[PDB]
């Protein structure tokens, strides 16, 4: 048997611990249980043979910075994940995230992912954030980040509709295949 | 727990030491049933299956020794107070005779005086100071479980009730009643089997046990013959049987046999019969008992289709060395097919 | 497995055949049961290993000695059987039985017998043979005759009280051994 | 005779190539007393132990994968009248995700309409003469014996 370690990061005003849940229980879209519990850890495989899967779920607080350092080291793989519709997910993975995860781990694959898919698209959220002096992240700002961080696939996923958050899953299963 | 699990696996050690089966496999069976049903021991129960596939192989292919068994009484007040008056039936060991075994006995008892009668003994020997010991044979009686009962049980599996798991005892008491003609020696053969009644099965937890009650019979000659026909149509079967389901076996039985039953030259048996039953002079002697001979008749009309089996066999074994052997052997078996069909009268 | 294949013959004045239907019945003494065939063959071995017993019943008749020349051949042993208290049994042996048995399978090992030795030392049977103007046979012309035919040994053995016939027929088994 | 004892020797086979296990050891004890009680079939008796042993160490040592269960209901009348106004729960394959399941079952029924909502149709989408499917995850209930 085979066991795969991959650290998730992102800020709270996302919250991909949702998306993350409903993937790990996979109930039906809108329909999820937030559990007390954090560290959701299963045993799904896609292709190959069946191995475990782990994902750290790790607080955008500031205040637990210290204890994130040591779950880098040991890890196959990292999932730094941000927000299509939330420019404030962009600036924060821009200015920390980005560049402490990739200090820790200079030498790992890395897979970039978008949140709220179905929210780039929207015409109310995407008045509001004209409104709020906000843009939408779109593909192309995404895939010259991929290129410059050398990703092996950049992708984009959802959590009301789930779209692609299943093939975002095999990818980074696939990443060690 | 583990005093339970180590005398189970002494007790395999020792099946696997001792050479006996049945019981064996009857508490590997039960081990089985343990180890599936509450504690799922599943090495220890291959261990125990492949064993018992052992035994199974062991019971076809290895030989087992019949144990005999002898009659002993000690008499005389010289005996301990356990062997005073009493009889006990003693399990011979692999091929142990009765002579081996009683100078093996007498050598612990030098004082006793070997009684030379089978007779049992009166009031004096009994009351006699001296010790008196009196050894002979007797024959075990097969006990066959209910599951077996109207079923084809190999031979190899029969043998070991015929000499195991007894409790009755007989044996055979030759009486002179009727003319001693010089040449028919079966005109005079009465017979009074001497019935022993044991209340445990031989193997148990002593090789002798006493007997319980003793009954006496009384046998006519016609029932001796019918008997004797019996006894010989079995012996028949059960070497056809035994011939038909092996492939390397000798002919030597077969030869004896078929010599026995075609040319009894020394005595003939066939003659005898003829002359002691088939004449109207014993139609005198047993006005109303005319039956019997209806069953002789039929016995051996049933064995007539045994003797074409074992005429099968043997040409199927027939060589060069066995050509005039066979070749008298089918000429007296179409002879004697003419005779019973013929001269006798009897129908088949 | 194997099997012993031996021939027994001898006169109808002796009556072996009693002695044989004896041991092979294992009865005792006084209490055997002549049976209706011939030719008793038994499964009883003494030392080695179990092995299996062939007695040809030979008739001493003379019209069935066109019969007996046959199963000589490809028999392991031989036994000659004669009466030491019978003189007749002594004559016929020296006649007939001796030189024909020899001559029909001059290289096999021969065991010599005698019958009735409980009447050998007897009073009554003694006097009357002498009244009949007939000798027993002492042990001394058997051994002559033993000597002369170089059996491997001489033996004994009686019926009525049945000594030594066991020891016959270990000795008859042991002789291939 | 023959060809009870030809389909039980067909069962052994394919219980080899089967990997299923309970059912087969269940079986395998019921052959047992067979061989033993009627026909005293030694060897193929201990065949037949020595591959109930296999399934007892593969039991402890092989992995089983889990299969996933999905409930999955067609309504409206363009279905069969097999498929019509029932549900059936769907027993997924090894590692088998309700969106391939999904996918695979649409391909099917280009003509189904996948419904996006758990709720049970009222009698507008079950009497409509459209083809409607919905498929969902469920959790089985383990019964113990």
């Amino acid at each position: 048997m085979q066991a795969i370690k991959c650290v998730v990061v992102g800020d709270g005003a996302v919250a991909k611990t949702c998306l993350l849940i409903s993937y790990t229980t996979n109930a039906f879209p809108g329909e999820y249980i937030p559990t007390v519990f954090d560290n959701y850890s299963a045993n799904v495989m896609v292709d190959g043979k069946p191995v475990n899967l782990g994902l750290w779920d790790t607080a955008g607080q500031e205040d637990y910075d210290r204890l994130r350092p040591l779950s880098y080291p040991q890890t196959d793989v990292f999932l730094i994940c941000f927000s299509l519709v939330s420019p404030a997910s962009f600036e924060n993975v821009r200015a920390k995230w980005y560049p402490e995860v990739r200090h820790h781990c200079p030498n790992t694959p890395i897979i970039l992912v978008g949140t709220k898919l179905d929210l780039r698209d929207d015409k109310d959220t995407i008045e509001k954030l004209k409104e709020k002096k906000l843009t939408p992240i779109t593909y192309p700002q995404g895939l010259a980040m991929a290129k410059e961080i050398g990703a092996v696939k950049y992708l984009e996923c959802s959590a009301l509709t789930q779209r692609g958050l299943k093939t975002v899953f095999d990818e980074a299963i696939r990443a060690v295949l | 727990q583990e005093l339970k699990e180590k005398l189970y696996q002494e007790i395999i050690s020792y099946f696997d030491k001792g050479k006996m089966w049945e019981k064996a496999i009857k508490l590997s069976k039960e081990l089985a049933e343990t180890y599936e049903s509450k504690v799922f021991d599943y090495e220890g129960l291959g261990n125990l299956l492949k064993k018992r596939a052992s035994f199974y192989e062991n019971i076809i292919k290895a030989m087992r020794p019949q144990p005999e068994y002898f009659a002993v009484g000690y008499y005389g007040q010289g005996f301990p107070s356990f062997l005073r008056n009493k009889i006990f039936i003693y399990r011979g060991k692999e091929y142990e005779r009765r002579e081996d075994f009683s100078l093996r006995l007498l050598t612990q008892f030098p004082n006793a005086e070997k009684m030379t009668s089978t007779t049992p003994p009166g009031e004096d020997i009994k009351s006699s100071p001296k010790q008196y010991m009196q050894c002979f044979t007797v024959k075990p009686v097969m006990s066959l479980p209910p599951s077996y009962k109207d079923k084809p049980v190999p031979e190899q599996i029969l043998n070991y009730y015929r000499a195991n798991e007894v409790q009755q005892f007989r044996y055979s008491r030759p009486f002179r009643k009727g003319e001693k003609d010089p040449d028919n020696e079966f005109a005079t053969m009465w017979i009074e089997r001497t019935t022993y009644t044991t209340a445990y099965t031989f193997p148990g937890i002593l090789k002798w046990f006493e007997v319980k009650q003793i009954s006496t019979e009384e046998i006519s000659p016609l029932e001796n013959a019918i008997e004797t026909m019996e006894l010989t149509n079995e012996r028949i079967s059960n070497c056809v049987q035994q011939h038909a389901w092996d492939r390397s076996l000798s002919v030597h039985p077969l030869s004896m046999l078929l010599s026995g039953i075609v040319d009894p030259a020394v005595m003939g048996g066939f003659s005898n019969y003829e002359k002691a039953f088939f004449t109207e002079k014993y139609l005198q002697e047993h006005p109303e008992d005319q039956e019997k001979v209806e069953l002789l008749k039929r016995l051996i009309a049933l064995q007539m289709p045994l003797l074409t089996e074992g005429i099968r066999i043997h040409g199927e074994k027939l060589t060069e060395q066995l050509k005039p052997l066979h070749e008298r052997l089918s000429s007296c078996f179409r002879e004697l097919k003419e005779k019973v069909e013929k001269h006798y009268g009897v129908i088949t």
